[PDB]
């Protein structure tokens, strides 16, 4: 019997986007060849299967820092950061496959697959 | 709101 | 010139509540009346202004336990704690003024407005 | 997926 509010979990993603913006209480730092991510735990959890493992893991749910396959291109994990606080993918021609590569490597089957379906159109 |  | 994905707020609100549910990088017991309360800090400060205002002040920002006000109703916080983490409230007629009292303390103005609302179509 |  409970009522539900439409637009609770935009504005709570909203809001946890804001508290990455300002830097307020991330807890871990993503190193991508080179380049440094800060994020929460949690958020990078929710969106990724790759996160969820590497953060529910006993010695690794307390690293303050991860490092990420040398393979995987900064500009492609900061288009999927931004997704993952946002809802919202930038995805151009020139990014398609460093965004869809590094889908596949976190585990972020809808990304994937709007990739796929994207790639196919063009040829 | 709404009755979900 | 982004596209978006409908579901994704819900879906990380959704796996949000499964660490909840399996306690997972809780970093947080709020403790209400002796009843204690586990919870994730960002999802308290993306829900509600009062956790927004203690977790960004310097010194509480790192407390592990938190304390509310004797007169906050421990039903009436666990009710809205599950809102927080689902988008869904269980009003009752017999929480009614529980819940708003508890909402009103949190600063959570779109369960306020419901409630008054709710309250209003009673008289 | 939408445009927003
Ligand atoms: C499976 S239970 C569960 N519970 C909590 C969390 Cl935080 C979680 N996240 C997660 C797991 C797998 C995948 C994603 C998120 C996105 C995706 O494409 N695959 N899963
Ligand atoms: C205002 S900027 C901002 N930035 C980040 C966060 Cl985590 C935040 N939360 C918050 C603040 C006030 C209120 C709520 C959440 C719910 C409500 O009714 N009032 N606000
Ligand atoms: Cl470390
Ligand atoms: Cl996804
Ligand atoms: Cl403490
Ligand atoms: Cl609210």
């Amino acid at each position: 019997s409970c009522i539900q509010f439409t637009r609770h979990a935009s504005d709570v993603l909203l809001n946890l986007n804001r508290l990455r913006s300002r830097d307020i209480l991330t807890d871990v730092v993503i190193v991508v060849s080179r380049e440094q991510f800060r994020a929460h735990k949690t958020v990078l959890m929710a969106c990724s299967g790759l996160f969820y493992s590497i953060f529910t893991d006993q010695l690794k749910c307390n690293l303050s820092v991860i490092n990420l396959d040398p393979e995987i291109n900064p500009e492609g994990f900061c288009i999927l950061l931004d997704f993952m606080y946002t809802s919202r993918l930038n995805l151009r021609e020139g990014n398609i496959m460093a965004v869809m590569a590094t889908a596949m490597y976190l585990q972020m089957e809808h990304v994937v697959d709007t990739c796929r379906k994207f790639i196919k159109a063009s040829e | 709101w709404v009755i979900p």
